[PDB]
């Protein structure tokens, strides 16, 4: 069972107010599964630091806040990571808790960025090889 | 890997294939790739490319096989698509029945002259004279890209040390490509006495044919499978001189041009052939690509040695 | 300098007298 929307302007505010869909009914072609990524897929922020382009990452992945493993960051990932938090070019990473400890769950899961993405959310994520990160080694990150 | 049993893990999976990565890779995982394609036990886990980049997906990473599993995919991983790896990593197996062969030599760089010894389950043997006809010696310098013949020297008595010898009784007809083909006693271990190691010589690379003598002639080298000859751009003394080294003939007498002895025969294998007079070998001079020659057989060079 | 290819599995690692 599919449903079909023939359109709606966008400034609905649910999808049942988007006009004239169809639930179920007909014959879909071969062109299944559209697929979403939101903004809100992954939401970074910084905390902790004397500036706000300067902090511990920390990344809301669903509804739950995660801090990112020093292993886990690239400089690709924070030129991203500046970027879309609008903070200008990545300065520096830092290891080693230099902003304090996350608390909490941290992501043990790899950005492998090109660097050009406009958002984490784009970026491959790769599964973290064998090991228990712990939140002294928490990544921090300074931008421009 | 140069046979069925050697090589890059390849899986067909979704209709398109797709490489493994070598992280984890052991003997275990070899195993059971090896079983899975009716290849054996496995006897090396090659890492890190060992036969080249692979292209397309890496389907496999982290394989965690118990070595029990019928197929790679019942093993534990991550699961399909799920890696971290590029194909740099791609992981390859070697099994005990991959099987090559050499000749070896103490005395010789010539790389087509020794003792025949076949690569089987992780060891090198010697192979026993008996049943050893000029036809399975004329195999194995074809296969070996050696000549087309060869003959069976005798052995030296002057070696005390015993070798393990696989195979003896090789029996080959007219026709096959490799010793593989050709019957023979089956595989055992055991100890050789130096009488009945194998040791071939195959004919050189290089003859003389039409001269008056085994001294003068067109000179013919072996390449490629077939015999082709050698175009007289810059063939001068220095050339004729190695050429006549090669054959243990004497100095170099005369370098003679435009197929004065005839024209000879097939491919032109070397041109613009630049020897300084002092190289062990005609191959060991600077000439311009094999088999790529703007000569004729009009040009088709000739010496007369000593 | 910055151009590789690798991931940190191949992070290179001494032991001196
Ligand atoms: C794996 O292959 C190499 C190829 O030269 C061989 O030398 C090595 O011995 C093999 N591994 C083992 C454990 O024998
Ligand atoms: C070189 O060639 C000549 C004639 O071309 C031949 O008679 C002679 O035997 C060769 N030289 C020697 C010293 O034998
Ligand atoms: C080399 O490393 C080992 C552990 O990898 C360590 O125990 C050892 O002390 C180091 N070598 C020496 C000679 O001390």
């Amino acid at each position: 069972t599919w449903l079909f929307l023939s359109s709606c302007n966008g400034n609905e505010t649910s999808l049942w107010d988007c006009k004239n869909w169809q639930w179920g009914g007909l014959t879909c072609d071969h062109y299944e599964e559209a697929k979403i990524t939101c903004s809100a897929h992954r939401e970074p922020r910084l905390v902790g630091g004397d500036i706000p382009c300067s902090g511990r990452v920390e990344v809301k992945h669903g509804d739950t806040w995660g801090s990112i493993c020093d292993s886990d960051f690239s400089l690709e990932a924070a030129s991203v990571l500046c970027r879309e938090l609008q903070c200008g070019t990545v300065v520096s990473i830092l290891g080693g808790a230099h902003f304090g400890e996350g608390n909490g769950q941290i992501w043990a899961e790899e950005f492998q960025c090109e660097g050009h993405e406009s958002h984490l959310s784009l970026c491959p994520v790769a599964p973290r090889p064998e090991g228990t990160c712990s939140h002294s080694r928490d990544v921090g990150v300074v931008c421009s | 890997g140069g046979g069925r049993c050697a090589g890059r893990v390849e899986i067909y999976h979704e209709g398109s294939w797709g490489t493994i990565c070598d992280d984890s890779w052991d003997l275990s995982d070899a195993h059971v790739v090896c079983r899975q394609l009716g290849c054996g036990e496995a006897i090396n886990a090659t890492g890190s490319a060992h036969f080249g980049e692979g292209t397309g997906p890496i389907w496999l990473d982290e394989m965690k096989c118990n070595g029990k599993e019928s197929r790679i995919w019942q093993c534990h991983s991550h699961g399909w698509g799920q890696q971290n790896c590029r194909h740099k990593e791609d992981a390859g197996v070697i099994c005990s029945e991959f099987m090559s062969l050499r000749l070896t030599s103490e005395a010789s760089r010539e790389a087509c002259a020794g003792r025949l010894e076949v690569f089987y389950n992780g060891a090198w043997g010697t192979v026993g004279k008996s049943s050893m006809s000029e036809t399975t010696v004329g195999v194995v310098c074809r296969q070996l890209g050696c000549a087309d013949k060869g003959k069976i020297n005798p052995a030296s008595l002057d070696k005390a040390m015993s070798i393990p010898m696989w195979v003896d009784n090789v029996q080959c007809p007219k026709g096959p490509d490799t010793l593989w083909q050709c019957p023979s006693s089956p595989w055992e271990k055991r100890l050789a006495s130096p009488s009945e190691e194998t040791w071939i010589t195959c004919d050189n690379k290089i003859r003389l044919q039409e001269g008056p003598t085994s001294c003068s002639g067109r000179v013919e080298i072996w390449h490629g499978g077939s015999w082709g000859t050698v175009c007289d751009d810059s063939w001068d003394l220095d050339d004729a001189q190695v050429v006549c080294q090669q054959l243990g003939c004497g100095p170099a007498l005369k370098a003679f041009k435009e197929a004065e002895f005839g024209q000879g025969t097939g491919p032109i294998w070397l041109n613009e052939v630049k020897c300084k007079g002092n190289e062990s070998s005609l191959w060991d001079c600077p000439a311009r690509r094999w088999g790529h020659s703007e000569c004729g057989h009009k040009e088709d060079a000739a010496v007369n040695c000593t």
